[PDB]
DNA sequence: AAGCGACTCTGGTGGGACTCGAACCCACAACCTTT
């Protein structure tokens, strides 16, 4: 099942921080690194035959300026630092001088501007369709980053700045009379004012429903700030609130959002893990969305205080087949063990089962990830050992079964610093480093992200055909397995071709036409991008047949919206008469329902033409062709594929795969097409940007 | 500032940090040591099986008599006799200078003082390991697991009335089937109790609690009985080199409760107990570059299991990959136990925040560090080095700020050879260091709150304690049959006229101009140094090396009225509390 | 006078970068080289 994909992504700088590899819902991979976040984007390239993973590389640069936490007035903080450095007591003086939280940049101290942690949002958070990146530097600067154009990541906000202002304006007291205002000349209060705003780790909720999303930021003292962001997020304007709750957990270590669904009742809470062992779920009471609701009472998952640190927590929803209901599996890496707990609401109330699956590794777990679709957990340690860890249902709760993954058989002697499954568990990405050469240390240390398969092409094909999401972008990792096979063997395997025809014959939903279009385009690449020329010309014709189909079905949707909404001159943002003539133009298209739709429209349409003009000419564009429009006197404009207006703008929204184009929405556009412009393109799901 | 000459002949500004360190150490121990810990782990005599003479013989180190040697003492007449002493035997203390040599049967590779609560006035002991064969040398990349012996040597109470005519006594040893021992660390405080403690016959009053780092890659924890309790419990007719086979309190090793897959970690190369009450954690540095911690009181079935013999096995609560290479030395911060420094054979010194192990507080790259010392009062660390990468003559001993104060590294002592071992006396604020050249020196640090670049000249702050010289008279036998060791000892009574006295000129001619010695064993080499951690005997120092001789010295010139008064204060308090 | 703490001041070497010296490689014209 496991073989390597041939790309290895070489990294320029040392990998840095906690759980340093993440693979987003958006199939971008981020490596937190001492001088950047390396961001690797999986493209299912349909325009080239190169069998590799086509990885586009971009990065978030480290900050240029160190993040001094605001603990007092700019003079009083300097007076306090001077006091503690001068303190004749060995304990106070060295406690101050060694804790880099108080000395984020110094004389001989090295800067800590590299990244501690990174956490992708869900998809849909950006101003585009994409997900945002939360990025935490080791000097405690917490930022939210976006890649609005493809080239340059941009900081949308700094949350460490804002929270420091919030605290300063409340004298660092969260409850208005909870204590006297402490003397900042007390090192206990000085340390406290630092501790209460030093972020440990951070995680995004799901989308909440104007959409919203929550970011919980966990501080060294066990405070959690729950930020609420308005969507689409664009900056400080989008921060809808910040509310801080007190966990009371001593030495928090890790954080995750529990989210649950049974009997059509939504519930949610935060699961928090201590550095000393225990794991507990907190009611996030302070919130203002109506759709979500909070845990009734705290529930303790592990109480033991055994001092194994909870290095990681993941949660996956599972349909339990014997209890015949929705349940939630929590797994946590604690030392060299995976704590697991299965939470299952029943008529008996919340039923809780927990255990440790044991004997996994002879060293602490360095990273963990779960296949969200099945709960298969992968765990890793500096041995270069990865272990697949399968949940098997039991009449109540689970048992875990596990087996080692023989990474040494594919990479040789290696250290593994992190792992991440792709969103569909098609690939395991893995940070690797040169290992012990028969007990010799490696003379030189270079980091690489490397990739191994976890599923065969035939399992990927089966999962793509019986797809739940029916969405090529969400499944673009499984798609890359199908791409790799077809490029390698230069034909579509018979069972897939027959099964896809059966799905098209029976269901026929535009997902299966988009899937057929993908196979044909990769096939056309595979045969060198004479009978071979006839074969190329043949399948180029077949691509056009399905590509025209996906167009005509989308044209019918556009006309559908135009018909259902108010027929008013705001229609000028759509070339309605052009589409009417085009869509009925040929008896090559059978659909009587489209022709009657055009009948109703053409009966209601005005006789006034309102033609589209080429701006450089103010001469009409006849709507001759799908891809593009041309005027007399020689100009060419790309047409949009969402609306069909021509892109005469100096800026327009090109698909991630460049298969397709769309306009930016204008304020002149009505809401019902400002909606439509946010669609994925008809030829592939992808962000059109 | 302060001015004039101290009564020992050093300038007052050179002595002023030394006197300051006495009070700082006493206050620290009052706050953060304790008088009792680990009450569960009292020695049980039925776990101390005495091996017979024919059972013990495989464990005994193999040299039966020392090399021939002679000791010259500055300002005394030349004795001229060659001494030689049997394995497990000692020369008598010099009647005026109280130095003692004793022979352990093999080259010494671990050594520590038994800690005693200040004011107890107890009998003082050292634990040490001397390798079986002079010619053995062990590859780091491979586990060993051979047979060896841990030795406990009693030094007496070391009071001025007791020192003339003193001798070291081999009180007992433990047969160890776990290979050679690379580090020894006693529990810093709370392990000792009075030898007269009433305990029923199975239970023996505890002398101490001791961690062994094995080349077998595991740490062994022994609670030690007072010798008188064993000898009264032992039959009187037994052979006097009492070699016991002892079940541990616990075996400490890297693993998980069902992972049989053997650890990458390899040999265990360094130890550090947590410096502060209740000392509940023990750290170890490993060949694979990990630092490992065990939570010794742990009840958890994920960390504690009881073996069929009733001893515990402990699996670690935390590990992290500190270095790209063997972690050759650890020091744990006394002033705040969240911080630890470790140095590796990738020759980086890394300072750690144990709350945040993913990134060191500071890495400073240096020469190939052999040992660290982290004295209580100073933010930085003192580094002994292997010379293989330093520029010629720029190797030596360096003090290195942890980095907030931002001072440049202070070159406290130039050395030609690699300094194998170093220790800082918290009571004195001084370091002593031992060289492949077989020279032992001490150096007094300036008050490292103040920028060392204004130190006019470091040489006035250091002096030699002894140098061993081979005199003709490569295998060990090929050396000893042809050479004897000339130990040259300084007059430590005072530092008057220091730089004009012969041993300083000999040392300064050693610095720079002298040359490395190869194509012989280096029988001259010193391998360990330890200043006394105890307030009683705080001025005493022990060292040893490839000769298998071990030498005890008293730096009379730094023992001074403030410490003598502080001893007597603590003596009176202890006698008032425990009776 | 006698001394402290900056501030240069006189010399020695290492880190990474880079010149160094060599053989190896092209393709052609010269002609030795063969029945
Ligand atoms: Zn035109
Ligand atoms: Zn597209």
């Amino acid at each position: 099942m496991v073989t390597r994909r041939e790309p290895a992504v070489k990294l320029q700088y040392a990998v840095s921080g906690l759980e340093p590899l993440a693979w987003s819902e958006d199939h971008r991979v981020s490596v937190s690194t001492a001088r950047s976040i390396a961001v690797l984007e999986l493209i299912c390239d349909v325009h080239n035959p190169g069998q590799d993973l086509v990885i586009h590389r971009t990065s978030v640069p480290a900050p240029l300026n160190s993040c001094l936490l605001k603990v007092g007035s700019k003079t009083e903080v300097a007076e306090c630092k001077e006091k503690f450095a001068a303190s004749k007591d060995p304990t106070v003086s060295q406690t101050f001088m060694l804790d880099r939280v108080f000395n984020p940049e110094g004389k001989a101290l090295p800067p800590m501007r590299g990244f501690k942690y990174t956490s992708w949002s869900p998809m849909g958070c950006d101003a585009n369709g994409r997900c945002l990146l939360a990025a935490l530097t080791m000097d405690n600067r917490l930022t939210i980053q976006a890649n609005l154009n493809r080239l340059q990541w941009v900081q949308l906000v700094d949350l460490t700045e804002i929270y420091g202002e919030r605290l300063y304006e409340t004298s660092y007291r969260l409850s208005k009379n909870e204590a006297p205002e402490g003397n900042l000349g007390d090192f206990a209060e000085f340390q406290r004012r630092h501790s209460m705003q030093t972020p440990v780790r951070m995680e995004w909720s799901g989308i909440c429903t104007v959409g919203s999303v929550l970011l919980a930021v966990l501080f060294e003292n066990g405070n959690i700030a729950v930020w609420q962001f308005q969507l689409p997020f664009v900056g400080k304007e989008s921060i809808s609130s910040c509310n801080t709750i007190e966990s009371g957990i001593t030495s928090p270590s890790v954080l995750f959002w529990w989210e649950y669904e049974h009997n059509n009742r939504k519930m949610s809470g935060l699961i928090v893990g201590s550095a000393f062992g225990p794991i507990k779920i907190l009611p996030v009471n302070l919130k203002a969305v109506k759709g979500y609701f909070t845990l009734r009472q705290p529930v303790i998952l592990w109480k033991e205080m055994d001092q194994l640190p909870v290095h990681s927590i993941k949660c996956v929803p599972l349909y339990h087949p014997y209890q015949k209901c929705s349940c939630s599996l929590v797994v946590a890496a604690r030392g060299s063990y995976v704590f697991w707990c299965l939470l299952l609401i029943s008529k008996a109330g919340l039923n809780v089962h927990n255990s440790h699956v044991t004997g996994l590794h002879s060293l602490p777990i360095v990273s963990m990830t779960a296949d969200k679709q099945n709960g298969t957990v992968y765990t890793c340690s500096s041995d270069g050992k990865v272990r697949q860890l399968i949940p098997i249902f039991t009449d109540v709760a689970l048992k875990f079964e596990h087996q080692l993954i023989k990474l040494s058989d594919v990479f040789g002697s290696v250290r593994t610093h992190g792992i991440a499954v792709s969103p569909c568990g098609a690939y395991l990405a893995i940070i690797t480093t040169e290992g012990m050469i028969n007990g010799l240390h490696p003379v030189n240390k270079n980091y690489q992200v490397q990739f191994v398969t976890l599923k065969t092409f035939e399992e990927a094909a089966a999962q793509l055909l019986e797809s739940s999401v029916q969405n090529l972008f969400k499944q673009v990792d499984l798609i890359d397995l199908v791409r790799w096979k077809i490029l390698k063997d230069k034909h579509i395997p018979q069972f897939l071709q027959e099964a896809l025809e059966k799905k098209i014959e029976s269901s026929g939903v535009t997902y299966f036409w988009r899937f057929k279009l993908f196979l044909l385009r990769i096939l056309y690449q595979s045969m060198q991008k004479e009978p071979m020329e006839e074969k190329l010309l043949e399948i180029q014709g077949k691509i056009e047949a399905v590509e025209m189909h996906l167009t005509r079905e989308h044209m019918k949707r556009v006309l559908g919206e135009v018909y259902l909404h108010t027929w008013i001159t705001e229609n000028t943002s759509i070339p309605t008469r052009g589409l009417c003539n085009f869509l009925m133009s040929d008896e090559e298209y059978d659909d009587r329902t489209a022709r009657v739709l055009i009948g109703h429209i053409s009966k209601k349409m005005n006789k006034q033409t309102f033609p589209e003009h080429c701006s450089l000419c103010k001469e009409i564009l006849p709507f001759t062709d799908r891809k593009q429009a041309v005027c007399s006197n020689g100009h060419i404009w790309l047409r949009c594929f969402l609306t069909y207006q021509s892109c005469q703008s100096l800026i327009y929204r090109r698909c991630l795969l460049h298969d397709s184009i769309a306009r930016h929405p204008a304020p002149e556009d009505p809401d019902w097409i400002k909606r439509l412009l946010q669609s994925p393109c008809p030829f592939c799901d992808s962000p059109v940007f | 500032h302060c001015r004039g000459m101290a009564p020992n002949g050093l300038p007052n500004h050179i002595m002023a940090p030394v006197w300051k360190c006495l009070h700082l150490t006493k206050d620290f121990r009052e706050q953060k040591h304790s008088y009792w810990e680990f009450a569960e782990w009292i020695p049980l005599a039925w776990k101390w099986h005495l091996l017979s003479e024919l059972e013990a013989a495989p464990y005994l180190p193999q040299e039966e008599k020392s090399p021939l040697f002679s000791v010259q003492r500055e300002g005394l007449p030349e004795d001229g006799t060659l001494y030689r002493i049997n394995r497990f035997s000692s020369i008598t203390a010099h009647p005026e200078r109280w130095d003692v040599s004793f022979f352990t049967g093999g080259p010494l590779w671990a050594l520590d003082w038994c800690p005693v609560p200040e004011g107890a006035g107890a009998s003082q002991y050292v634990a040490l390991f001397s390798s079986p064969d002079m010619n053995e040398t062990h590859p780091l990349s491979q586990l060993h697991s051979g047979p060896g012996l841990l030795q406990l040597w009693g030094l007496g109470t070391l009071q001025q009335e007791s020192c003339p005519g003193n001798r070291a006594h081999f009180v007992y040893g433990i047969a160890c089937d776990n290979g050679c021992i690379w580090d020894l660390k006693f529990c810093p405080s709370g392990a000792w109790e009075l030898p007269g403690t009433p305990r029923k016959a199975p239970l023996l009053p505890r002398l101490g609690l001791l961690a062994l780092a094995c080349s077998d890659g595991k740490v062994l924890l022994f609670s030690l009985p007072h010798p008188e309790a064993l000898l009264a419990q032992q039959p009187p007719d037994a052979v006097k080199p009492a070699i016991y086979k002892v079940q541990c309190v616990a075996t400490l090793q890297v693993g998980s409760m069902q992972a049989t897959d053997p650890s990458e970690c390899g040999q265990c190369l360094s130890l550090a107990w947590m410096p502060t009450r209740p000392h509940q954690h023990l750290a170890a540095g490993y060949y694979n570059g990990m630092v490992v911690f065990w939570n010794l009181p742990t009840n958890s079935p994920l960390q504690r299991i009881r073996l069929s013999d009733g001893s515990l096995k402990l699996y670690p609560f935390q590990c992290f990959l500190a270095h790209d290479q063997a972690v050759r030395t650890l020091q744990w911060c006394k002033a705040n136990s969240h911080f630890l420094v470790s140095a590796g054979s990738d020759r980086k010194i890394k300072f750690w925040d144990l709350r945040r192990p993913y990134e060191p507080i500071n890495s400073i790259k240096r020469f190939l560090s052999t040992e660290l010392a982290w004295l209580l009062p100073y933010n930085g660390v003192t580094v002994a080095q292997d010379n293989c990468y330093a520029s010629y003559g720029l190797c030596g001993i360096h003090y290195i700020d942890a980095g907030y104060l931002g001072f440049k590294a202070y070159f406290t002592a130039p050395r030609k050879g690699t300094v194998w071992s170093l220790s800082g006396s918290d009571w004195l604020g001084t370091i002593a260091a031992g060289d492949i050249s077989g020279e032992l020196i001490a150096a007094i640090l300036p008050d490292m709150a103040l920028n060392p670049i204004n130190v006019k000249r470091p040489v006035e702050r250091r002096f030699p304690i002894y140098k061993a010289d081979l005199i003709p008279y490569r295998t060990y036998t090929e050396t000893v049959n042809h050479h004897y060791l000339l130990f040259q000892d300084t007059d430590l009574g005072s530092f008057h006229d220091l730089l004009r006295r012969e041993p300083m000129l000999r040392m300064q001619e050693g610095e720079g101009h002298s040359q490395l010695c190869l194509d012989r064993l280096q029988l001259e080499a010193i391998h360990k140094v330890r200043f006394s951690p105890n307030l009683d005997s705080y001025g005493w120092l022990v060292s040893g090396g490839q000769s298998g001789l071990v030498r005890i010295h008293f730096v009379r010139g730094l023992a001074s009225p403030l410490g003598h008064r502080m001893q007597l204060e603590s003596r009176a308090h202890f006698n008032a509390m425990f009776q």
